């Protein structure tokens, strides 16, 4: 589930796996862009 | 009687609504112990 979540969040923000550290939160990585937070949460709900 | 526009502040969500228009009610209460002739229409009229 760690490979699957890393890849889905990385592909959404359009960044390589190394760019997104797993220690950070979705709200953190997104900056203030709540439009992109709502997409990642919708994608994680669709997935798991 | 009035028509105003306001931006908000530093942000990263274009579609997020904010409170800049609160500024239409801006006024200064530091010194307010005694009523202000300028607010009294009889005074304004006398001066005219
Ligand atoms: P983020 O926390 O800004 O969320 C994104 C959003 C699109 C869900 C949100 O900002 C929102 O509800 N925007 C529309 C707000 C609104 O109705 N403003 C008036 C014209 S649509």
């Amino acid at each position: 589930a760690s490979l699957l979540l890393h890849v889905l969040v990385a592909h959404k923000l359009k960044k390589s796996l190394d760019s997104i550290p797993m220690s950070k939160t979705i709200k953190d990585l997104v900056g203030g862009k709540s439009t992109v937070q709502n997409e990642i949460l919708g994608d994680l709900g669709k997935e798991f | 009687a009035m028509a105003a526009t306001a931006t908000d502040k530093i942000g990263r969500s274009v579609p997020a609504p904010g409170k800049g228009i609160l500024t239409t009610a801006r006024e200064h209460h530091s010194s307010v112990k005694y009523a202000s002739p300028n607010l009294n229409m009889k005074y304004r009229k006398r001066q005219l």
